[PDB]
RNA sequence: UAGCUAGUAGGUGGGGUAACGGCUCACCUAGGCGACGAUCCCUAGCUGGUCUGAGAGGAUGACCAGCCACACUGGAACUGAGACACGGUCCAGACUCCUACGGGAGGCAGCAGUGGGGAAUAUUGCACAAUGGGCGCAAGCCUGAUGCAGCCAUGCCGCGUG
RNA sequence: CCCGCAGAAGAAGCACCGGCUAACUCCGUGCCAGCAGCCGCGGUAAUACGGAGGGUGCAAGCGUUAAUCGGAAUUACUGGGC
């Protein structure tokens, strides 16, 4: 559930800190965003010299949820803090090199190979 | 963690093991004189003395620690003694 | 875009916005005069000469050299 | 005068700044040449000097004197500047080795061709 | 840049170092520094020297040698005669690359070299033949220290193009 | 390093030439193009620009631009002024 006005951490090196969801990327008066779901962001506050400066806007994939994603079985993953990482407005192309904190089995998908692999954990 | 004489890693952590459980030992003896010297009574002050000074003496020569510091320790620890009587 | 609603009518209205559309058109449109280089005056390049020449003079026989006198 | 003014006080050194700044104590430095035009020199000498606006690879952007007669330096040329005033255009604190970085030297210098840049008439 | 300082300045005691020492701790006192410039800010490795100069001085610290400091950044110890350690340890960190996804691994400010920076600077060389260096009783090995050559009119010096 | 080399034999550029500073003519250009360390040269005989000839000077180098000290007694204590 990252809606729209929803402030995230940035599990990645890429610059940010602080990103505000501006708008639930695929379909129409689509409400929330799951952990694959990718979003419309700006950076509302970026590290001196980040790859991206505060005020961008490009896309992001969600990686950390407070809600936390429902296993096949029933089992759920309750993250502490909604973060996401940045990905390239055009391709999908994570900006940042490394990746923070840990990331699911929901990002096991085709794009987000590369997240998942710089990613540590699950 | 380039060249071969990284065995001295094993060779000085295997020693440090040994020399932390040594000087833990000398100085728990120490700790039981100062224990005696707070307590009351040079009875037992003067007994940890005589039962600590082969500890501390042979951990000196050992080159674990420094002969000045057996030194220092015997001197003081002579010094409450008898302040206390 | 053009909103025109100063008068109270709106058959003054329709014709308020083609006039601010047309005076806007008349002056964004405009191609403003192009400024051509000017040169310095004949007047004032022989008055540079003038003063060049009487410097060089006075310039001149202030000195020192054996032209003359071996 | 005043010894003891001076030891309360000691005399200086005036730091004597440099003439050409942008050059930092290098001997030389390049450009891009932002710029490529002509400026008619100051009171007396009434021509049409060939200067240039360029940037260096140290952030001052200088504009730079033109040796010579005829040229080819344009928008986005990599030249090549020394120190030396113009002494006629007023701001012109550097100048342009000729013959190296894209720089032409003039057509055949028989003299001053270690200056201006050109190769020599082999004989 | 006119005030600064409170473990601060001392005292006593306890502790601690190889060693005295607020080094550290607990008390007692109000100290303690500061126009002879404290403090704060900027700059900078220091010296023998070097260049200039008549001399004082001025600029200065590339080579060689003496001393200090640092080892990707931050911190810490360990072992040790000696390090809080260039080619060791642990933690953290940014970066980068691997993967049997659990884990890792790395630190050219050594030589050579690359990219980059620049106006600007050289071989991914040879020998351990002397020298020194460590190890070893020693021979003998290791040594990109060195000794040599590679390259550049980069300086000084000498001879030729008659 | 040392003995034969049959042949000059494969091997001089660079700057300057108005004054400071030394070393001069012609040509072409004619405020133009250009030169310039400082003063400055250039409007038709230009010793200053470009070329040629010639001269001056250094030479396996020659100059230009850094940069420092000197001259600078222009931070003066030596060794200055009001
Ligand atoms: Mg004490
Ligand atoms: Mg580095
Ligand atoms: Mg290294
Ligand atoms: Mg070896
Ligand atoms: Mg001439
Ligand atoms: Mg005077």
């Amino acid at each position: 559930m990252i809606q729209e006005q929803t402030m995230l951490n940035v599990a990645d090196n890429s610059g940010a800190r602080r990103v505000m969801c501006i708008k639930v990327l695929g379909g129409s008066h689509r409400r929330y965003a799951g952990v694959g779901d990718i979003i419309k962001i700006t950076i509302k506050e970026a590290i001196p010299r980040g790859k991206v400066k505060k005020g961008d806007v490009l896309k992001a994939v969600v990686v950390r949820t407070k809600k936390g994603v429902r296993r096949p079985d029933g089992s759920v993953i309750r993250f502490d803090g909604n973060a996401c990482v940045l990905l390239n407005n055009n391709s999908e192309q994570p900006i940042g090199t490394r990746i923070f904190g840990p990331v699911t089995r929901e990002l096991r998908s085709e794009k987000f190979m590369k997240i998942i692999s710089l990613a540590p954990e699950v | 963690n380039i060249k071969s004489a990284k065995k001295r890693a094993i060779q000085s952590e295997k020693a440090r093991k040994h020399n932390a459980s040594r000087r833990s030992m000398m100085r728990t003896f120490i700790k039981k004189v100062y224990a005696a010297i707070e307590a009351g009574d040079k009875a037992a002050a003067q007994k940890a003395f005589n039962e600590m000074q082969p500890i501390v003496d042979r951990q000196a020569a050992k080159g674990l620690i420094h002969k000045n510091k057996a030194a220092r320790h015997k001197a003081n620890l002579t010094a409450q003694i008898n302040k206390l009587a | 875009v053009i909103k025109a609603q100063e008068y109270r009518s709106q058959e003054l209205n329709r014709e308020a916005a083609l006039a601010r559309l047309v005076a806007m058109i008349k002056e964004l449109t405009t191609e403003k005069k192009a400024r051509r280089p000017t040169r310095p005056t004949r007047a004032s390049k022989e008055r540079r000469l003038a003063s060049k020449a009487q410097k060089s003079s006075v310039k001149a026989m202030r000195g020192k050299v054996r032209s003359g006198r071996e | 005068a005043t010894v003891n003014q001076l030891v309360r006080k000691p005399r200086a050194r005036k730091v004597a700044k440099s003439n050409v700044p942008a050059l930092e104590a290098c001997p030389q430095k390049r450009g891009v040449c932002t710029r490529v035009y002509t400026t008619t020199p100051k009171k007396p000498n009434s021509a049409l000097r060939k200067v240039c606006r360029v940037r260096l690879t140290n952030g001052f952007e200088v504009t730079s004197y033109i040796g010579g007669e005829g040229h080819n330096l344009q928008e986005h040329s990599v030249i090549l500047i020394r120190g030396g005033r113009v002494k006629d255009l007023p701001g012109v604190r550097y100048h342009t080795v000729r013959g190296a970085l894209d720089c032409s030297g003039v057509k055949d210098r028989k003299q001053a061709r270690s200056k201006y840049g050109v190769k020599r008439p082999k004989a």
